[PDB]
């Protein structure tokens, strides 16, 4: 009654950490949506071969002041913009680019000091299910990477400060929460014995079957 | 007129609310039937998986961890034995039933064991499979193992024995008789052991696995 | 008049009007070994002019006694009701009062606030542990606080009648019979690891007699486990 | 269109709202029947508890606080007496009825007292149990106590007397006759007194107990 | 009509006091959930042997500035995280540990200047009732503490500042409110006569039965 795949795969799990500054070398965040970065969620999803689900992206944006020597700093409420890029969408090369105005990318505006912004994404795969394990080459004629089918693409996420708050520097952080909804699974497979190495593939280092003991009769 | 109660304007991670869809009026691609649709984890824990009973020394880093050696020469001598705790015990650690259990805190249900003698057809003998309940320690001699719950397994007739265990206890195997083989047949055989959930099996309080690093 | 009650092979002699006080309006029942249903008569304890009190732990009281001791040994967990009979035979020229009470989960305090007491000092096997009048010294000892006006649990002894009790007044009454249901949060529990009920007997009004009478009154306690089942 | 009224966004400690459950879809463990389920505090205040009537000097630090001494030699002499205020009076302070009352401010109901003579069977005598209503002070002589509400209690016949008190007043006990005993029987006896709530008993305005430190 | 166990055991009672700083030696709070610290609630609960109830945890988090000699301090809205640890859950060894991201521990995020955050907890005991008074040893083979059954465990609570507000130091406090809900009780027992000594056990110092008077007839 509790071990259903729903109650087993419907937990809000943080999947990203990054920072962007109102003024500075880094002024915007970018992260291609993937459930492979977080090992805790990756290992839970690698129980099944084919999986299909919806998302509920919920962000947590916090701002902290920086150690600067400018005086007479008067802060104004900060506004953050989070542009979701659909697969094949234009990606902002810079912070003040024109792509931040395309009516296709559904950006959500947020003003500091409110309930954290949340949006949902449907099943975007052209195929009929996201495939965790692919046993082929993405390119039709081959000469393409192994096990890298583009059917699982889920788009990219971009975030920036719409308005600089004060003359003094401000650095903000954003934590992206992943919540699969209406989950379905197919073809159960064995749990990953060895520890993960690269999020890109299934490469691993050989590991023993289990912890050893003194004698068989003990 | 409305009033905002405490608990408003908070992001309680474990809550189920309606969420504003980002891309509405978008088609979904109808789902085809794919063979084999899991609906409950239990259906996975009902599949027998081989057990590395002999996880002694460098056996874990080889295929010889799953086979239990049964020699011809040496009575009261013991074949194997391991404590019956599918959760914390190193034997049932990475078993299909064990891994699933490492995701939960509470669990109640029967455990089914199955031993498959993998020896020459001519090879014959008898074995004493004794299960001591929780409070009692593992038996020391063959008589003490006989006086409890036991199953005398005759390899000559039956090749596979099944043990259903209620409600940790111990499992011990003894040589009732040495292996008897006609000439031109090897006397050194092996035994394999599968584990599986049986009858009612419930799991409560989902937690994180301790095998991640 | 007198009457005889037989359980298994043992027999007890009691009056016609015994005035039984059921535990909490419930009679012991199986959860939904008959050979363990006998009258395990413990020892008698001489009640004197200065005796502070006594207390027994029912599971422990029957740990060494025959079938009950053998059963609670190999068997893991289980449950058991009880029917404690306290018989106190004294003359007509004697006078005094007793409070017979069965206290469930009676956790007892330790003389040294810093640590808990030891098992031997807390549990009296095949004998009855007794209270004391003066306070127990607070040193570096794992002793149990045996003050009688606090009963050890830490509460005023007067209001110890909330628990299923019964008063023996040597003026009118002579004995008490208390039926006790199995009270535990867990359906079945290891009898050796945890004791569910404590029988306490306290002489509020002291014994007194003229010179030339029996120097003591021999209280007698009889336990009979009702509806005992094991796993 | 909504408007937020005053009283919104406040944590009023004593309020009953719906609360977002932290761990949802978690099982609860079905409740077994445990013998003896309290539903109302009153059922506790209906149990007789012995009273430390003689809380004089170092008696409180001994078991001799509960017994009332009744001597053979000395008529108009008085046995005991205490004011009938179960709340503030030191006699009914730590009684089961009194402790429960110390948790409330207002209360209305009858009080039941019960005296149990704990003396030798041969011992015989008579006692005058007189209850003076609120406005009047405690009586001084035996005649004045007789002329009010009284109960002549004969220990030789009845061994326990019950007094039901309406609506503080006073309770006084007098020796109608000295204790008469045949030879070989002690003449110094004792009396015990139980207190209990009777008939209607209500308690209003829950407050903190004054016995905490 | 008023003396029911519900109306007698359903009062919001503060049970904890602690402080954590944005920067400093103490940067996070921790308190194992127990109804034994508050004597007012402990003495009320020790009326009954077996008790079962639900909780309604409501916190009150207030922040105050500190006496520092840094200038040009510009504060940003503070966000606090409160991670509830279920029994047997991983416990953060440090403030910036990875355990603060486990999807199991249900942490609630809160931004200063809103209605105080509140969450509820069901009956978590494996047994069928919380037992106030245990008369045994927790360890099955004994050689274990007396009267310390682990059946009453209710988990731990952790709290931290997700984002430092300003360069200048800030110290925050948190008061945890306990509200038992849907209360049931069993086996009434006498009120504790002597004052409490250690929250760990029932050890006490012997005390007189009551206050003394002049004479018995007075």
């Amino acid at each position: 009654s509790e071990s259903t795949i729903e109650n087993f795969l419907c937990r809000s799990a943080c999947v990203y950490f990054t920072e962007y500054e109102n003024s500075g070398a880094k002024r915007y965040a970018e992260w291609v949506l993937t459930p492979r970065q977080a090992a805790q969620l990756r290992r839970k999803l690698e129980f099944f071969t084919y999986v299909r689900f919806d998302l509920e992206l919920t962000f947590v944006i916090t701002s902290t002041q920086q150690p600067s020597t400018t005086q007479n700093q008067d802060a104004q409420i900060l506004t953050h913009q989070i542009m979701y890029v659909p697969p094949g969408g234009p990606v902002p090369d810079k912070v003040d680019s024109y792509v931040w105005q395309t009516s296709t990318n559904p950006s959500v505006f947020w003003t500091e000091g409110n309930a954290p912004p949340r949006m949902s994404i449907p099943f975007l795969s052209i195929g009929n299910a996201y495939s965790n394990f692919y046993d082929g080459w993405s390119e039709f004629s081959r000469n393409g990477v192994y096990g890298i089918n583009t059917l699982n693409n889920m788009g990219t996420l971009y975030a920036r400060h719409v308005n600089a708050g004060s003359t003094g520097p401000i650095k903000s952080t954003i934590r992206i929460y992943f919540k699969p909804k209406h989950v379905k699974a197919w073809i159960p497979r064995p749990p990953r014995l060895c520890q993960y190495e690269k999020a890109k593939n299934v490469n691993f280092q050989p590991s023993g079957v289990t912890t050893t003991r003194q004698s068989i009769t003990t | 007129p409305t009033m905002n109660t405490p608990g408003s304007c908070q992001f309680l991670t474990s809550d189920d609310f309606q969420s504003p869809s980002a891309m509405p009026q978008y088609d979904v691609t109808p789902e085809m039937r794919i063979p084999g649709e899991v609906k409950n984890l239990m259906e996975i824990a009902e599949v027998d998986s081989v057990v590395p009973v002999q996880n002694v020394g460098e056996k874990v880093n080889s295929m010889e961890a799953y086979q239990i050696p049964v020699r011809s020469n040496e009575s009261g001598t013991q074949v194997f034995g391991f404590p019956l705790q599918p959760g914390y015990s190193s034997v049932f650690s990475r078993t299909l039933l064990g891994e699933i259990l490492n995701y939960y805190t509470h669990w109640s249900g029967s455990i089914k064991l199955t031993f498959m003698f993998c020896g020459s057809a001519m090879a014959t003998g008898k074995f004493l499979l004794a299960y001591s309940p929780p409070g009692a320690g593992a038996p020391t001699k063959r008589v003490d193992a006989m006086l409890g719950t036991h199953v005398v397994w005759d390899v000559g007739l039956q090749s596979s024995c099944v043990l259903c265990i209620p409600w940790g206890g111990f499992i011990t195997c003894w040589y009732q008789t040495n292996i008897v083989v006609p000439a031109d047949a090897q006397s050194s055989c092996y035994i394999m052991c599968f584990v599986s959930a049986c009858n009612d099996f419930s799991v409560r309080l989902l937690k994180d696995t301790p095998f991640i690093s | 008049r007198a009457r005889s009650i037989t359980l298994g092979n043992s027999t007890i002699t009691t009056q016609e009007c015994a005035n039984v006080v059921v535990g909490y309006g419930v009679w012991p029942d199986y959860l939904k070994d008959v050979a363990t249903c006998r009258f395990y008569t413990l020892d008698s304890v001489q009640w004197q002019k200065t005796s502070p009190g006594w207390w027994w732990k029912l599971p422990d009281a029957l740990s060494n006694l025959g079938l009950f001791g053998q059963n609670m040994q190999y068997h893991y967990l289980g449950r058991t009701g009880y029917t404690v009979h306290v018989q106190c035979n004294a003359s007509k020229f004697h006078q005094g009062c007793l409070l017979v009470v069965c206290v469930p989960e009676a956790e007892m305090g330790c003389a040294t606030l810093d640590n808990t007491p030891s098992s031997a000092e807390l549990l009296g096997g095949d004998s009855a542990k007794e209270f004391a009048d003066k306070p127990v010294a607070s040193g570096s000892n794992k002793l149990v606080q045996r003050v009688v006006y606090n009963a050890g649990m830490g509460v005023g002894v007067g209001n110890l009648t909330i628990f299923p009790h019964q008063w023996i007044n040597l003026r009118t009454n002579n004995s008490a019979t208390i039926v006790m249901p199995y009270t535990n949060s867990v359906p079945m529990d290891n009898m050796f690891r945890h004791n569910n009920v404590t029988l306490m007997v306290i002489p509020f009004v002291p014994l007194d007699y003229c010179p030339g009478s029996t120097t003591y009154v021999p209280i007698t306690v009889t336990i009979a486990p009702m509806c005992a089942e094991y796993n």
